[PDB]
Order: structure tokens, then C-alpha cells, then sequence
DNA sequence: TTTTCAACATATATTAGTAATACTTTTTCTGAAGATAAAATGACTCCATGG
DNA sequence: CCATGGAGTCATTTTATCTTGTGTCACTTACAGAAAAAGTATTACTAATATATGTTGAAAA
């Protein structure tokens, strides 16, 4: 919203072609950013609220749907469960099979 | 949200979209949506549609099929595959639902034949005839005068009779005549590689070339078949004077209609950069060349051959001269000073031809006063474009983007050199033009490989996206207009049909001329828009 | 919920879950990720599905 | 010259003359006042304005200094882009006769919007 | 020599009025392996002229 | 008329690349500076008060 409004605001009056086309091109990093992981930091460096840290783990979006147990794998076909119960063993000989 | 928002009826729907509306409004109902699939999903067979549209198999395909040959609203073509059997193919025609899209402006065509009868029933005759004739598609003046009452003067009657010819009004439709253009070049381009006598194995080229030569050559004819043949001309039966053949079914050719239109645009371009005078002296000028420029008809084969490096200059510089040369001794060396209202001494009165200078005709045989033509056109329609986005975007707009046609490729710090303001307005009226295409971008990296802030930019025209970006102008209110005309037949739609068969009430009367003016002014757009839109389409 | 604190709950792995397969249970599988699990009410429109 | 306003300032002034330096002057009264063809043989007349314009400018009725050749061409290339006047063969300077622009159809002036109640009107957005 | 006094004085705070200057702020404001491809490799062939 | 030279297209490698990698608990802990604006601290005045502070010094032991 930000960086989009920017341009909004942009482009009616005031900005610049060169300062433009960085800001617009920022917006596809992030748009793209947002719904996938591909681009880090090729030295574009961070917008609002960042703090300048290096914070590697940037994303909770195709991640979320992909790999490890996101979701897609683990959530989804491997279902927790409900009316469950978990304990260690003994054996019981005196008791019947099944 | 609100759904007076219009964006599902509005931004989605390019293209095809005119014509499933057009149709709708038009014909309507099952008739209309089978072209929507046609256009939209290409050439198309009979037995294919009713996997779509599940429109009643071979009873709606059929009839509504025909119920759109007959106004030409398909192309048409039928053959068969090695195997056997046949099958038949079909297509959207040509601009077809285009002659519905006009019709209006045909009907004020009868402003050229207008002359030698005027303020008359004749007039409302010959309006009667042609509203007739399109609507009903194609014709015979022996089927319709026929109908039409006996025990009245046959050959005044008729109003066109001797008139039938004229450039427009109509032409026999010949079999293949509307099989589409394209594919009949590929039909004509088999007779050639298809007879190769065994001539040489070597040198394609001389199989190629000649090839090409023998379909240019052999399709020259076939479209000038149908232009005029006197078959209808020349006839001049017993008790009477020369005739058409009215044994023969003829239908509006648009070609002159393209060129009729067009001609007014050529017009309200120069009546602008001469003097009224011999503006109409250029008025009149054209009515006697107006019939042979090819115009609109020219482009023709421009589409369906593979262009080249080479032969499609040889194309285009052919266009060139042709009929500047040929017809060229058609065109106006001395005119007759035809009517005029300039007056007493007429004759140095015409010797201003030569007022006009730039940037158009102005070109002869040395010294005799004539205009270039064939070559005219392509000098000419390049320069019609004028002001597209003048109070529209602003005066500012143009100049810059006037700059940018002069240069190429410019950068705007020297667009703030030639052009001048605040760059505070630049980064207004150009970026703001930029979002309506026109101006696009070219940019090149420095000292980066490609960045952010590490290079220059740079501003270009490409005038195809230019010029294209006006044909949104179809979709844009040719699209929201005729809807505005359709949804709001609602209002009356009730009260419409009481109205036409009851020929009372206050509200009746109340909306009649609110509804009414508002069509006319939905309609009086359509003109406009229509006038605009002659252009970019072809020429 | 993961693990014992939290509360309960346990875990069907992908791995693991190809057992019932195997025996070929249909109403035991969807009785286990689907009833036991996350039990949930969705209106569909039959045009457009959404 | 400088970088900022006042430009048009002499812009307007400038045009006004090479607008008389077409045809005769403005002759606008009724329906045809203007050039009569142009005196005699509107071809016979080839003519600029280009340099003549320095020594029009001597006129001065402004504060300001002279100004060279090579600007001039310049102030003469805008009014080319607003096509209020048209470039011929090199330095010479003809008028698109848009002085009618000071006073279907094709001219956006002389023209008005309805702009209120009914929604069936051209934009040239709401497509975009 | 030292200590207590004293004593002298001078800030310290209020409320003003100026008036003017100087001085900080603030607020704009911008300059791990195995598919996929890309290109260099090379053979094929159309097509050039000439003895 | 035909062998030649030159190029144009078209298989064919080999380089540059990206997606994965057994399962479950149970805790765990946007650059910086520039300019404009707002406002203020002295900068004198009495004028009462009553500590602090310094010094010093004078006065006393
Ligand atoms: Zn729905």
C-alpha cells in the first residue's frame, strides 16, 4: 500500500522518471517477494521497517505452502490429529492377542 | 461493491467484445452469442459449436447460421481433407457486423447521389431502398421491385436504376467473393507450386518467385471480377433504356463507403490548413477521384502474406505510383470546374491548386495542375493521425509529445532543453501520459549491470503502439455506449412495446422525450466516436 | 495443538499414512483426517465455484 | 535564458507577429476576411520570418537583454510543437492559422461537456 | 594558625513589559545430482559466378 | 552447365543453474543534509526574599 500510494500520489504531480521507475521497480520486488522467495538481497537493501540487521528468514508465504512441513506435506495430507493419547510400553503376556 | 462500479461489463472484454454486443443489440438472443465464440475462438465447424454453446445441435447452428449469411455476418468456406466426405469451415466476417456498426453514416451517403433530386420523396425513396437493402442483406431488383407495387413508372421507381452503379451502393456476391481473403490466397497459391511442369529441380527461387508472380498476377483479377463488369451495366432491354441485371443479387459494397467516409476526413483535416474557399474547391475535387483510389481496398493482400526484407517494398513502392499513373490519367489534370457556386471569371479562381503546398498533394506531371493520388495516400494518411489526445489530456501534452515525434529516443533533460516548463509540470504531463502508452520507454544501464538508481532513461514514440492505443476507443464507450443504449431499453421495456402497438398517461408522456433525447445523444456519440474511429482501423 | 504442554493431539505422517491405504479403509481414513480432525461447514455456488 | 517563467510572456507577443507575417493581418470579422488568396498568387509570396525576428525583438517594452539567432530557433521549435506555427524549408516559419483556435467535428474549443446526471458520457479513462 | 564569623557578593525566580539577536530545535524536501539452455560446432544446401 | 564460396539453418555439446534430501515429542528465547518556521535564551531593569558558594579575610585562640 505504501510504496504503491507513493506512486499514486507520484506521478499526478510531482517524482521524477528516475526516481520513478526504482520506486515502481521496488514494488515488483516486493509483490514478487511477497508470493515467492527467488530475490534476497542482490544489494537492493530494505524498505519500512527494517532496522538494517540482515534478517535472512523474510517470507511466511510460498514457504508456507511448499517444503518441510508447512502445510502442503505436513498440515494438509498429514493431518494431526484428534482423540489421541501417546505413553511408553510394558508387556502383558497374560493378555490375549488383538 | 455497489456495482455501479462497471468493471466485470467494462475492462475484461478487447476485441471480440464490440461484436457480441453489437449482434446482441442488433439480432440478439441465440443469434448473437454463437459470433462470440466464432471470433473468440477462431475458425470454427458447424458440429464443433454444439460442444460449446449448447445451443440445440444443427437447429439454432443452422438457422441462425444462415440468419447471419444472408446479412454476411460470417465468412464462409467449405472443402475436404484427403480422406473424403467434406466439411465446411467458417470465420467472423471480414468487418461484417461492421455494415450494422455504420448503417447511419450509409445512410447519409445519399448526400454524393443526393444531387440532381433534392428535397423530395425521391430522397425518402431512395432512403426507403437502402435501409431496405441492408437490413435485408442481399438483393434483386426484380424480387424487390417485384413486392414493390406494379401500375407505378418502373424506371422511377427504381431511383438508383441508371444510379445501381455509381462507386457504392451495391455488387454481385460471387461464390467465393466472401470466402475469406486469405485463405483464397492460399487456394490461388496452390495452381502454381501444385502445376510445377517439371521445370528445373534447382533453384527453388524460380519455383518461388514465379510462383508468387503467377498468384500476384492471378489474383489481381479476381477482386477487380467483382469491382465492375458491365454484365449489370451495359443491359438496355426492349421498351426501355440501359439496365442493371437485376436477375442478379447484389449487396452494399463498403469499399465506397470507406472511401465516402474517409473522404470527409480528408476534408476536415485541410479545412483546417487552407482557406474555406478552396477548402471546398478540395471539397468537390475529390467527388470526381473519389471512385478509383483504392483507399481502404488497398492494404487488401497487406494481410496473409509473409512480409520481407525486400519484396515488401516491392509492395509498397508499387502501391506507390500505381493508379497516381494509371488513374492518374483519371484524375484531375483539368476538372470541369464541376458546379461552384468564384463566380464571373472561374478560371484563375481554380489555378489555386497550387495554394496547396504542404504537407499534401502539391504533386504533378510538370506544371499541370493535378495532385499525386496512389502515392498521395501513404504521404497522406501517415499525417492524418492529427490531435488524438487533444481535451483529453491537456494542451501541455501535446508539445512534448509533439518533441518527442521530432527527436528520437530523447532524454528529458533535453526535452527540459527544447521543450521548456518546471520540470514540476514535465513529471506531470509526460508521466502522466506515460500510463496511456504513447511515449513507452527505452533505458540503458551505467556504471551497474542493471539497477535501481544506476542508469539513464530515455523516451520514444513507436507509433504502432501509439496509433493503437486508440483502438481501445472500440472497446472503450463503443463497448459502455451501446450498452447505454441496450440497458436502459429496460426502463421503457415495458412501457416500449405498449407504445409501438398502442399507436396517453402522464408518465407515459413524462419519459417518452427523456428517454428519446437521451438516445439521440447516445447515438449523436456514436457518430462521433464513429468519426474518430474511421481512421486507426485501416488507412 | 503440537505435543504434550500445549494440550494433545497426534500425528498422522505422510509416511504413515499409506499404512491405511494399504488395508484399503476408506471410512476409517476419512474418519480419521477429515470428522476427528478439522469438521467444517464450506457454502460453495455451484455457478462459478468459488 | 533563465530557467524559469515569463517565456511565453514574449512567446504570445512573438506569434502575434508572425502571425501578420502570413497572410495580411488578422481580418476577422465576418464569415471570409482573411487573405483574399492570400493578396495575389499565395505562391508568389515566399517568405519567412526568422532572422527579422531580432530586429523585431530591438522593440524591447521589457525588461531583459538581447537575445542570439540560436535561442530564437528555439522559442520558434515550441510553438512548431504546440503547432500554433509550422516549420518550412529550414529557418522559414509559416502559422497553422490556429489563430481561429483563439475565436461531425474535429476541434476540442468551441466545444462543452454535459457533466452532470447522465451517466453515458466519453472518458478518456475508465478503461486505461 | 586555625577556626568561626562575617561579609560581600552574587545568583537564584516571579512578573512583567520591550526588541533584537542569536540559537536550537522541529518540519519539509530532495540526490547435494540431474533436467534446461545457450552458444559454439559443424554439416547441408541454396544459391553466387565462370571456362 | 557446372565446381566454387558463402551463408543460412539446423543437430550437438558444454558450459550455466535449482529442487530436493527417514519420521515424533518437548522445550526453548528506506540517509543526510538544507531551509524554513517556531520558539526561545539573553539581553537590562527593582524588588522585595533565603539559601549556596567562594574567598578571604578578618577576627579570634
Ligand atoms: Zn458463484
Amino acid at each position: 500500500v505504501w510504496t504503491s500510494s507513493l506512486i499514486k500520489a507520484g506521478l499526478d504531480k510531482g517524482i521524477s522518471i528516475n526516481n520513478m521507475m526504482e520506486h515502481w521497480d521496488y514494488l515488483q520486488l516486493t509483490v514478487a517477494m511477497y508470493i515467492n522467495s527467488d530475490s534476497v538481497n542482490p544489494a537492493m537493501l530494505p524498505g519500512s521497517s527494517n532496522g538494517g540487521g540482515k534478517v535472512k528468514p523474510i517470507r511466511g508465504f510460498c514457504q508456507r505452502l511448499k517444503g518441510k512441513q508447512g502445510r502442503f506435506r505436513g498440515n494438509l495430507s498429514g493431518k494431526r490429529v484428534d482423540f489421541s493419547g501417546r505413553t511408553v510400553i510394558s508387556p502383558d503376556p497374560n493378555l490375549s492377542i488383538d | 461493491v455497489m456495482t455501479i462500479s462497471s468493471l466485470e461489463q467494462r475492462t475484461l472484454n478487447p476485441d471480440l467484445f464490440l461484436y457480441k454486443e453489437l449482434v446482441k443489440a442488433h439480432l440478439g438472443e441465440r443469434a448473437a452469442s454463437v459470433i462470440g465464440m466464432l471470433v473468440a475462438l477462431g475458425r470454427l465447424s458447424v458440429r464443433e459449436l454444439v460442444e460449446k454453446i449448447d445451443g440445440m445441435d444443427v437447429d439454432s447452428v443452422k438457422t441462425t447460421l444462415v440468419s447471419l449469411t444472408q446479412l454476411r455476418c460470417v465468412k464462409y468456406l467449405q472443402e475436404t481433407a484427403i480422406s473424403g466426405k467434406k466439411t465446411t469451415y467458417y470465420y467472423y466476417n471480414e468487418e461484417g457486423i461492421h455494415i450494422l456498426l455504420y448503417s447511419g453514416l450509409i445512410i447519409d451517403e445519399i448526400i454524393t447521389q443526393m444531387r440532381v433530386n433534392d428535397e423530395e420523396e425521391h430522397k425518402q425513396l431512395v432512403a426507403e431502398i437502402v435501409q431496405n437493402v441492408i437490413s435485408l442483406g442481399s438483393l434483386t431488383v426484380e424480387d424487390y421491385l417485384s413486392s414493390v407495387t406494379s401500375d407505378s413508372m418502373k424506371y422511377t421507381i427504381s431511383s438508383l436504376f441508371v444510379q445501381l452503379c455509381e462507386m457504392g451502393y451495391l455488387i454481385q456476391i460471387s461464390k467465393l467473393h466472401y470466402t475469406p481473403i486469405e485463405d483464397l490466397w492460399q487456394f490461388l497459391y496452390e495452381k502454381h507450386y501444385k502445376n510445377i511442369p517439371r521445370n528445373s529441380p534447382l533453384s527453388d527461387l524460380k519455383k518461388r518467385s514465379q510462383a508468387k508472380m503467377n498468384a500476384k498476377t492471378d489474383f489481381a483479377k479476381i477482386i477487380n471480377k467483382p469491382n465492375e463488369l458491365s454484365q449489370i451495366l451495359t443491359v438496355d432491354p426492349k421498351t426501355s433504356l440501359r439496365i442493371v441485371k437485376p436477375t442478379v443479387s447484389l449487396t452494399i459494397n463498403l469499399d465506397r463507403f470507406m472511401k465516402g467516409r474517409r473522404s470527409k476526413q480528408l476534408i476536415n483535416l485541410a479545412k483546417t490548413r487552407v482557406g474555406s474557399v478552396t477548402a471546398q474547391v478540395y471539397k468537390i475535387a475529390l467527388r470526381l477521384t473519389e471512385q478509383k483510389s483504392p483507399k481502404i481496398r488497398d492494404p487488401l493482400t497487406q494481410t496473409g502474406l509473409l512480409q520481407d526484407l525486400e519484396e515488401a517494398k516491392s509492395f509498397q513502392d508499387e502501391a506507390e505510383l500505381v493508379e497516381e499513373k494509371t488513374p492518374g490519367l483519371t484524375f484531375n489534370a483539368i476538372d470541369l470546374a464541376r458546379h461552384l457556386p468564384s463566380a464571373s471569371l472561374i478560371n484563375s479562381h481554380l489555378k489555386i491548386l497550387a495554394s496547396s503546398n504542404f504537407p499534401f498533394l502539391n504533386e504533378t506531371k510538370p506544371g499541370v495542375y493535378y495532385v499525386p493520388y496512389s502515392k498521395l495516400m501513404p504521404v497522406l494518411k501517415s499525417s492524418v493521425y492529427e490531435y488524438v489526445i487533444a481535451s483529453t489530456l491537456g494542451p501541455s501534452a501535446m508539445r512534448l509529445s509533439r518533441c518527442i515525434r521530432d527527436n528520437k529516443l530523447v532524454s528529458e533533460k533535453i526535452i527540459n532543453s527544447t521543450a521548456l516548463m518546471k520540470e514540476k509540470d514535465i513529471r506531470s504531463t509526460l508521466a502522466s501520459l506515460i500510463r496511456y502508452n504513447s511515449v513507452e520507454i527505452q533505458e540503458v544501464p551505467r556504471t551497474a549491470d542493471r539497477s535501481a538508481s544506476r542508469a539513464v532513461f530515455l523516451f520514444r514514440c513507436k507509433e504502432t503502439h501509439s496509433y493503437n492505443f486508440m483502438r481501445q476507443n472500440l472497446e472503450w464507450n463503443m463497448a459502455n455506449l451501446l450498452f447505454k443504449k441496450e440497458k436502459l431499453k429496460q426502463e421503457n421495456s415495458t412501457l416500449l412495446k405498449k407504445a409501438n402497438r398502442d399507436d396517453l398517461l402522464p408518465s407515459e408522456l413524462n419519459q417518452l422525450k427523456m428517454v428519446n433525447e437521451r438516445e439521440l445523444n447516445v447515438f449523436a456519440r456514436l457518430s462521433r466516436l464513429l468519426s474518430l474511429w474511421e481512421v486507426f482501423q485501416m488507412a | 495443538t503440537e505435543g504434550r504442554s500445549r494440550d494433545g493431539g497426534l500425528r498422522l505422517g505422510e509416511m504413515e499414512r499409506d499404512c491405511v491405504i494399504a488395508y484399503g479403509a476408506s471410512q476409517l481414513l476419512l474418519e480419521r483426517l477429515m470428522i476427528s480432525s478439522d469438521a467444517f461447514e464450506v457454502d460453495v455456488c455451484d455457478k462459478c465455484g468459488l | 535564458e533563465l530557467d524559469i517563467e515569463f517565456i511565453n510572456s514574449l512567446l504570445t507577443i512573438v506569434w502575434r507577429f508572425i502571425s501578420e507575417n502570413t497572410f495580411p493581418n488578422g481580418f476577422k470579422n465576418f464569415e471570409n476576411g482573411p487573405k483574399k488568396n492570400v493578396f495575389y498568387a499565395p505562391n508568389v509570396k515566399n517568405y519567412s520570418t526568422t532572422q527579422e525576428i531580432l530586429e523585431f525583438i530591438t522593440a524591447a517594452q521589457v525588461a531583459n537583454v538581447e537575445l542570439t539567432p540560436s535561442n530564437i530557433r528555439s522559442l520558434c521549435e515550441v510553438l512548431v510543437y504546440d503547432d500554433k506555427l509550422e516549420k518550412v524549408t529550414h529557418d522559414c516559419y509559416r502559422v497553422t492559422l490556429e489563430s481561429i483556435l483563439q475565436m461531425s467535428i474535429f476541434n476540442y474549443f468551441k466545444m462543452f461537456p454535459a457533466s452532470k446526471h447522465d451517466k453515458e458520457v466519453v472518458y478518456f479513462d475508465e478503461w486505461t
